[PDB]
């Protein structure tokens, strides 16, 4: 069971999958107990007029 | 031999239909890829000649 | 035969206490607690005129 | 005599409770309906003659 706990921190879990500019408005909330490490972005390239999230040059 | 029907009992990979105005259940996928992409700021007029509605 | 011990596995069945996968872009299932969670926060449209 | 109760089964017609800010599951009906007004609002007059406030 201690095994599967710290695995299952150590995998995590996706608050948001998908792709969004993340301008003024959007936000994301949770439980806060769900935070037991920290939290991780990942960005990538996108397309102003095509508004299609290329997939590459992520950081 | 006995199965979930016999037994009357939901199957192991079973659907309870989407959410609805008056009833519970799933999202669609479109009310997913709406949500998390909406936005908070909606405007609009508040009041004219200290009249509303 | 003899006693035989029966579940919801043997007949195939969902347990009692079972979920769902939460749903996808392109699949249908459960709504996640971070989704309730943005949701309720979300302030009602103001109505004025 | 089988049931889904005396097999440790969910029953055929049974349903989950709504979501909280901890587990899933389902969402309440009105939820549907307010993420629904959110999502195309046409929630009165946006501006008037490029007027708003
Ligand atoms: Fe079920």
């Amino acid at each position: 069971s201690a095994k599967d706990y710290v695995d299952t921190i150590g995998e995590g879990t996706v608050i948001f999958k998908g792709a969004n500019l993340m301008g003024a408005g959007q936000s994301f909330k949770w439980d806060a107990s769900k935070l037991k490490f920290g939290m991780t972005l990942l960005f990538s390239r996108y397309d102003a007029a095509n508004n299609t999230p290329q997939d590459y040059y992520y950081h | 031999l006995l199965d979930a029907e016999d037994v009357h009992a939901a199957k192991k990979s079973h659907t309870h239909e989407v959410a609805t105005y008056t009833t519970d259940g799933f999202m669609s996928s479109f009310d997913k890829q709406k949500i998390d992409q909406l936005v908070s700021p909606e405007a609009g007029v508040t009041s004219i000649n200290g009249k509303t509605g | 035969a003899g006693r035989v011990l029966l579940d919801a596995e043997d007949v195939h069945a969902a347990k009692k206490s079972h979920t769902h996968e939460v749903a996808t872009y392109t699949t249908d299932g459960f709504m996640s607690s971070f989704d309730k969670q943005k949701i309720d926060q979300l302030v009602s449209p103001e109505a004025g005129v």
